[PDB]
RNA sequence: ACAGGUUUGGUCCUGGCCUUUCUAUUAAUUCUUAAUAAAAUUACACAUGCAAGUAUCCGCGCCCCGGUGAGAAUGCCCUC
């Protein structure tokens, strides 16, 4: 692949963009349907984000690591 | 390898010989190569029909779903992957291109019956 | 040779246990090679064409033996009785094609137990065997799978607003391309 | 990580 | 090498002759036949109730040869292999 | 309260039923020979070494567990007519992590016609294999099942070794487990082979399957001319705790005998064909007063 | 090994054979131990038997000796936040002291057997790659799946020469 | 290493070289077809074409992928 400081083609200099023809119906659709998929996702991510806090503070300040640290303790004593 | 940036992201990493395709469904940082250093291996996708005539596809729903939770994006063909599993709904895409096949076939009946009659 | 109805007839035959009698096969062969230590792989085949290669084989020097899963007596003096190992090809001295041939066909005749080797005892594959998870058992019907209705609204296709495709064609103007009604429901088979 | 041969180049901070 | 082998091969020591100068019995412990005691030979007379001193270390000679292929660090190219037939 | 194999009456029955025979159970097998270790032991050594392999012994002769057939699984998720004919093959996800028993493992199969629905019994096995291998159990059903090869092996007297294959290959509470150990117990009652699985850890299967049978008569012959009698009368106590409503239950407590009466009961009153074993019997007790 | 009093001692069984593990607390282990008397011959076996095993497994704390400095041979543990814990041996044997340190700051049994089976998730048996790290290498050496082209020629319908040719075509 | 050849008129001992085994490159002689893997003189000088665009302007991306083993006893593991 190309990096940032060598030149480019000569051929393609002219050329930018060419976009593809657009369906009305279909494309007022497609639109409507991207539109509720990702608010569906984004509400199951931040669900799994929530996961993800409750697991982690269990594992730190958990009721079963207090008991944990303390027989530990208790043992040593 | 010391990347500038790049984004954590779940894809499918091509593996096998030649005409035998075979993907793992794994997550690395976006800048990597793409079978290059990973995180962790979630699963895998025979892309060929067994002699049953099925396509599996092993899915780390656990893990899945942790990944996902602290901010990884994913590919346009797991989402597809995970749409038909059902753990995610289906994908725009897969439905617009399910309705395009039904009306290139719908014309490709009418087509072949125009010339018999 | 008139013996591939039963291969195994020549084992019993007295023509068999006149010439190699109670030892082995490959007890009288000895392969030639370069010195002290045999090359670790043995011809690839003796029986090229028409042409018999020099000193043949234990198995390619009498064309009356065959290598089938049937007989299991020519097969055994193949396998060590203790150990229950497939001895190597310089162990006895056959050419490594017939040496193939003698493991897939000692690796069938074992799936057709006709020979006898080791199997370990195994544990149950679960420690506990319950039905009662909804993993395996029926999960109550979504309220939307009864009806039959789609599961998500935007699953099925609906008919924009006119107003909505005006807008899209003042838009794309120039590079518009030609629209379609709704989907077929059920597509035909050509 | 570091040497005990490192070499204290200084062209590269006069360019920044 | 010849007079060795067979200075050496009549100099073993038989396991009825081990048991009669310990006066204990002696067990095979195959390792195919699981912890099976099976027991190959007897003492003949009297039984030593004494059982053997169980030292925590022995004191034994070892050769380097047999800890070093026992450890997997003999990786020669002519120990492994493939000959002919005995 | 009906009888369960997992019982403690019923298990200590069947323990002392198959006996311990240390030599046929510690068998040499065809594996890669080791040379022995040998070492010097007192008299009083030796019985802890022989106890030890009793409790060796004890563990090896775990009875693996009998149950009913599974029912079928048919269930659908979710059904999408959107994508009828988009893909030709199905798709089948497994649920994949060390943590989760596979009893509780989701398998979900997409079907063309875009069905979402759980995986049968048959696939959900062998999808578990293939993420989850294990030594003896191969992926698709080997030839070696077949009832064509099965008479190979009983001919050859293999039934202990198609016993050990079955519970390796299929699950126990499979439909083809339950078939092949039956068949397997059919044939040897028909051969009177059952001196093969005396001390095999597979025969409270047999001794379970043939009390809900009702077939005694052929395994109660074999044990008398075996002249093992103290657990004969045991597999007739067995048979009135499974059987309580019945002639010969209700023999036992009207007579309320003991010892060789109790086969006695059993000979005359359910018995299919009680001249055999009555007079097997009494050739028994003949055979017994003269050697005494 | 043929030089040495013990060469038993210097192989790599015996070293694998001591079962005594450090909490993650303990740093520093001295010992102290004389040379003469009857008294110190729990000590100095101890040292010419014990200590090799219980440095391999601990290769990440400290062990220094120290001989007649203390006419009663002892043992010093000084553990992360500071504390001291001082063990007196005086007539007890090779033995007892190896018994006595595995309770006082030895790891249990349960948290051992823990501790490993947690270790073996990491090789999930359901990945690909590697045979260092993973068991399988590819899908083709799996039973029913399509095997690899190197073993068995795939058919030609399927070889992407001849797709190209036809859809040219 | 299961070892073998070779000192001497001759034996024993000590001690080198070499044979027998496997992998890679080039060359010689020879050569029918298919599949898969791999493709390697040179951090020497380079003709020509191509390898970074996308997008309602802003912006984002532009050795990231890829390439090489020159340099440095560089490093591996590990803490932060
Ligand atoms: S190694 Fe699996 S397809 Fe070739
Ligand atoms: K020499
Ligand atoms: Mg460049
Ligand atoms: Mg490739
Ligand atoms: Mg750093
Ligand atoms: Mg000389
Ligand atoms: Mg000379
Ligand atoms: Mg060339
Ligand atoms: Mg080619
Ligand atoms: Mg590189
Ligand atoms: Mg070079
Ligand atoms: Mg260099
Ligand atoms: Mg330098
Ligand atoms: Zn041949």
């Amino acid at each position: 692949r190309k990096t940032r400081h060598d030149p480019p083609a000569k051929s393609k200099a002219g050329r930018v963009a060419t976009p593809p023809a657009v369906d009305p119906t279909e494309f007022f659709v497609l639109t409507e349907r991207y539109r509720q998929y990702r608010q569906t996702v984004r509400a199951l991510r931040l669900e799994f984000m929530s996961e993800v806090r409750k697991k982690l503070h269990e594992a730190r300040a958990g009721v079963q690591a207090e008991r944990k640290a303390q027989e530990d303790a208790a043992e040593h004593r | 390898r010391a990347y500038r940036g790049g984004h954590l992201t779940i894809r499918l990493a091509l593996g096998g010989c030649t005409n035998r395709p075979f993907y793992r469904i794994v997550a690395a940082h976006s800048k990597c190569p793409r079978d290059g250093r990973f995180v962790e291996q979630l699963g895998s996708y025979d892309p060929l029909p067994n002699s049953h005539g099925e396509k599996l596809v092993a899915l780390n729903f656990d893990r899945i779903r942790h990944w996902i939770g602290c901010g990884a994006h994913l590919s346009k063909p797991v989402e597809k992957l995970l749409g038909l599993s059902g753990f995610y709904p289906l994908h725009p895409m897969m439905i617009t291109n399910a309705e395009r096949l039904r009306r290139k076939r719908a014309r490709e009946v009418l087509l072949a019956s125009q010339k018999t009659d | 040779s008139p013996y591939k109805d039963e291969p195994w007839k020549y084992l019993d035959s007295e023509e068999y246990q006149n010439r190699y009698g109670s030892r082995p096969v490959w007890a009288d062969y000895r392969r030639n090679h370069k010195g002290g230590i045999p090359p670790q792989r043995t011809r690839k085949m003796c029986i090229r064409g028409n042409k018999v290669a020099g000193n043949p084989c234990p198995i390619c020097r009498d064309q009356k033996l065959h290598v089938d899963f049937r007989n299991v007596k020519l097969l055994e003096q193949f396998v060590c009785a203790h150990t229950g190992i497939i001895f190597h090809a310089p162990y006895t001295g056959v050419c490594m094609k017939q040496h193939k041939k003698l493991t897939q066909a000692i690796q069938k005749a074992r799936d057709h137990g006709l020979l006898r080797y080791h199997i370990p005892q195994v544990e149950p594959r679960d420690l506990d065997f319950s039905t009662t998870h909804g993993a395996v058992s029926s999960t109550p019907p979504a309220p939307t799978l009864v009806s039959g209705d789609p599961w998500y609204p935007w699953y099925s296709w609906k008919q924009p607003p006119e107003r909505e495709l005006s807008r899209l064609r003042r838009l794309y103007q120039g590079r518009l391309r030609e629209e379609s009604g709704p989907p077929p429901e059920l597509m035909p088979e050509v | 990580m570091a040497r005990k041969k490192v070499r204290p180049r200084l062209i590269a901070e006069l360019a920044r | 090498l010849t007079r060795g082998l067979f200075l050496g091969l009549s100099r073993q020591e038989t396991h009825q002759q081990l048991a009669d100068k310990k006066s204990l019995h002696v067990v095979e412990f195959r390792e195919e036949c699981g912890p099976l005691p099976i027991v190959v030979a007897s003492p003949q007379g009297a039984l030593r109730k004494d059982p053997e001193p169980e030292d925590e270390v022995p004191d034994i000679t070892l050769d380097w040869e047999d800890v070093k292929a026992a450890q997997g660090m003999k990786r020669s190219v002519w120990s492994g292999l493939k000959r002919a037939a005995t | 309260r009906k009888p369960t194999f997992m019982d403690e009456e019923v298990q200590n029955i069947l323990i002392k039923m198959t006996g311990l025979d240390l030599q046929k159970i510690f068998k040499p097998a065809l594996q890669e020979l080791k040379p022995p270790t040998y070492k010097l032991m007192t008299q009083a050594q030796l019985e802890e070494a022989t106890k030890q392999a009793v409790e060796a012994a004890k563990v090896r002769l775990k009875m693996p567990p009998v149950l009913e057939e599974r029912a079928p699984i048919n269930d659908v998720l979710a059904e999408d007519k959107i994508l009828e004919g988009t893909e030709t093959a199905k798709y089948v996800f497994t649920d994949i992590s060390y943590s989760i028993p596979h009893r509780e493992r989701f398998i979900v199969v997409r079907e063309p016609s875009g069905t979402l629905r759980k995986a049968s019994w048959e696939e959900r096995d062998r999808m578990i294999q293939v993420y989850f291998p294990r030594e003896g159990r191969r992926i698709l059903t080997p030839v070696i099942f077949k009832e064509e090869n099965l008479q190979t092996m009983y001919s050859q007297d293999q039934h202990v070794d198609v016993l050990n294959l079955c519970v390796a290959q299929f699950e126990p509470d499979s439909a083809e487990y339950i078939k092949i150990h039956h068949h397997t117990y059919e044939d040897i009652d028909k051969c009177g082979k059952y001196d093969l699985l005396r001390s095999t850890r597979h025969f409270g299967g047999m001794a379970w399957y043939f009390v809900n049978k009702k077939k005694i008569d052929g395994l109660l012959i074999d044990q008398i001319q075996r002249d093992l009698v103290s657990d004969a009368t045991s597999l007739v106590h067995l048979y009135h705790i499974l059987h309580p409503d019945g002639q010969s239950a209700q023999e036992a407590k009207k007579q309320g005998a003991e010892g060789l009466h109790l086969i006695k009961v059993f000979a005359k009153t359910e018995a299919q064909k009680g001249a055999y074993i009555e007079l097997t019997l009494q050739a028994y007790q003949e055979a017994f007063i003269t050697h005494s | 090994p043929m030089k040495g009093r013990f060469p038993i001692r210097r192989t790599l069984q015996y070293l694998g054979q001591g079962d005594v593990v450090f909490k993650d607390s303990v740093k520093v282990m001295t010992v102290n131990y004389n040379t003469h008397g009857e008294l110190g011959e729990g000590a100095r076996k101890f040292v010419f038997f014990n200590i090799p095993q219980i440095q391999y497994k601990n290769p990440w704390v400290q062990i220094t000796m120290f001989k007649n400095m203390t006419p009663s041979p002892f043992l010093r543990f000084y553990l992360d936040s500071g504390e001291q814990v001082l063990v007196d041996v005086e007539s007890k044997s090779n033995k007892e002291i190896v018994e006595h340190i595995r309770k006082i700051l030895g790891k249990n049994e349960e948290t051992l057997e823990k501790e490993e089976q947690e270790k073996k998730q990491l090789s999930h048996p359901a990945h690909f790659g590697p045979r260092k790290y993973c068991l399988r290498e590819c899908m083709c050496e799996v039973e029913g799946q399509v095997p690899c082209p190197g073993l068995v020629p795939l058919p030609k319908e399927m070889t992407g020469k001849y797709k190209a040719a036809l859809k040219a075509t």
